[PDB]
């Protein structure tokens, strides 16, 4: 059924699943035409679809040529969404394709649903965790992919970078959530916490700085700080 | 005019016929159901005083052959059969009919509510759905399951109506995910009318015998096919015109015959406020609204 807190150890057993977001699908700047009414421009948009136990995240681009004379883009982005999923598990091995893949939005089951008849024996599920995974486009590497993008485009990338060589996948998750957390709730702040640093940089292939172990604590005690820091300013606590 | 004769009532029951109804005590001295309008199929059911578990009936065409009841103390239900002694029958009914020992079809002569609500309804369509090949009448009761439902136990006592599932494969044209999901015309048109039931009439014979089981047996599988049937035209852009102005009809007189302390066990808020208010064909089913508005506001 639905994914919570009861059985959030299934994540990281060893049936290969994958989380799919598809909050950054459809883009759009909206602004004022010279009539005075309203036009919306789109930009390019990714598929969010990650492997919560290796790491690997299949990052599809989604180029703004996609939506040129479509109607009722909202709805044609979650079906463009289950498509390219689908399409990605059929591309995969079979000892490769996924037991479950979980839908950060329940208006993602039916369409998922729908391009999957073929493969009855994946369960699509939705998910009572908040993710913060619309938050990807504040990881810089990946907002720049995205938009160079002048055609459709997949890029793979593992979203731990190497901490599964010193951290459990519980544990490299959950920093995972606490970093996009913080960035989807002050991008400005938590970039500064991840950069202050000069002498501590991001490797070449790596997204995010190259912490020791002692430095990780500090930077998520400083993340923790930033995500009470703004609860308290938006509550008035 | 055609007659069902009783061989005799032991057991205090209910007994319908068609849309009438009426009580017999025990072992009172009630011989049969006279005058019953030749044309049609008809359908005799029951429900015992003693104990309302499993109403139950037949399904049958007085043209067909010549039909009577008789109880059966050991299975304990009164059972239709078959007499083939055609003289032996004749003498039999004009016996309890001198002796005014049946009730008449009770049918006004204004009223078409009969044939507005079997119109599409044949017997070699009701046989086809309900598989006892040795008898010219069909028994439906309340419990028997849908072959759709076997398959979410015994097959020779199920229901076989066609199955529609929006989400499988027949309904879904590989490369039209979206567009065969979001209008069901593909899934109507090709698959069920031009594919299954080879025209309109026999899929609207379906849909009026499943909800004549579903209202006279509350028969809860009948009741999800009827609305499947209705939900399967009203998710479709492209539908006849002549099909969209039958249907309206169709769902009129079923509305109106509905009884109306049975509203909330056979009708689906859901599947209603759907079809009349956000389909392809909320604005098709004039007469159907109309009606539902008036007599069921509190679904809406
Ligand atoms: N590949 C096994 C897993 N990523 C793991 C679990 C716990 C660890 C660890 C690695 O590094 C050593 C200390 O803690």
């Amino acid at each position: 059924g639905a994914m919570n807190s009861s059985n959030y150890a299934e994540l990281f057993n060893n049936d290969i699943k994958l989380f799919v977001d598809d909050t950054n699908v459809y883009r759009v700047t909206v602004h004022k035409t010279f009539e005075g009414n309203v036009a919306t421009k789109a930009i390019n948009g990714c598929i969010f679809t990650l492997n919560p136990k290796t790491g690997h995240l299949f990052l599809k681009i989604i180029h703004t040529s996609v939506w040129a004379g479509q109607k009722r883009l909202s709805q044609l982005a979650k079906w463009k969404t289950a498509e390219e999923v689908s399409a990605l598990v059929r591309s995969l091995p079979k000892e490769e394709q996924p037991k479950q893949i979980i839908v950060t939005r329940k208006a993602m089951l039916d369409p998922l649903e729908v391009h999957m008849l073929d493969f009855p024996n994946i369960a699509i599920r939705p998910t009572e965790l908040r993710l913060p995974f619309s938050a990807a486009m504040s990881i810089d590497k990946l907002s720049d992919v995205v938009m160079k993008a002048t055609e459709p485009q997949m890029v793979l990338f593992n979203i731990y970078d190497d901490w599964l060589d010193r951290i459990s996948s519980y544990t490299a998750f959950s920093r995972l959530t606490l970093l996009l957390r913080a960035l989807k709730t002050n991008e400005e702040s938590a970039k500064m916490i991840l950069l202050s640093d000069p002498t501590i940089t991001i490797k070449s292939y790596h997204l995010w700085p190259s912490f020791t172990d002692e430095q990780w604590i500090t930077i998520e005690s400083q993340m923790r700080d930033l995500i009470l820091t703004e609860y308290g300013r938006k509550y008035n606590v | 005019m055609n007659t069902v004769p009783f061989t005799s009532a032991p057991i205090e029951v209910t007994i319908g016929i068609d849309q009438y109804s009426f009580n017999v005590k025990e072992n009172q001295p009630f011989h049969g159901i006279k005058d019953i309008p030749i044309g049609h199929v008809h359908v005799i059911h029951f429900q015992h005083a003693d104990n309302s578990s499993m109403r139950y009936g037949y399904w049958f065409d007085c043209r067909m052959g010549n039909f009577y009841i008789q109880y059966d103390p050991k299975d304990g239900l009164y059972k239709m059969m078959e007499e083939r002694d055609g003289a032996k029958f004749e003498n039999i009914v004009h016996n309890f009919k001198e002796r005014q020992m049946m009730v008449s079809y009770p049918k006004i002569d204004e009223d078409d509510t009969w044939y507005n609500l079997t119109e599409f309804v044949q017997m070699d369509k009701i046989r086809k759905i309900v598989r006892k090949d040795e008898n010219q009448f069909s028994y439906v009761d309340s419990s028997m399951t849908t072959v759709q439902e076997n398959e979410l136990s015994d097959p020779a006592h199920s229901l076989n109506y066609t199955v529609i599932n929006f989400k499988s494969r027949e309904a879904i044209r590989p490369g039209h995910e979206m567009e065969d999901f979001l209008d069901k015309s593909y899934y109507l048109n090709t698959v069920m009318l031009q594919g299954i039931f080879k025209n309109s009439s026999n899929y609207f014979g379906e849909l009026q015998f499943a909800f004549l089981n579903a209202m006279f047996f509350g028969n809860y599988g009948s009741s999800l096919q009827w609305h499947a049937m209705i939900e399967l035209i009203c998710s479709s852009a492209t539908v006849p015109k002549h099909m969209l102005d039958k249907l309206d009809e169709i769902l009129y007189y079923q509305i109106k015959t509905l009884p109306e302390q049975y509203s909330d066990i056979l009708l689906n808020e859901r599947v209603w406020n759907i079809c009349l208010y956000s389909s392809f064909q909320k604005n098709s089913l004039h007469n159907t609204e109309k009606i539902m508005e008036n007599k069921y506001p509190e679904l809406l």
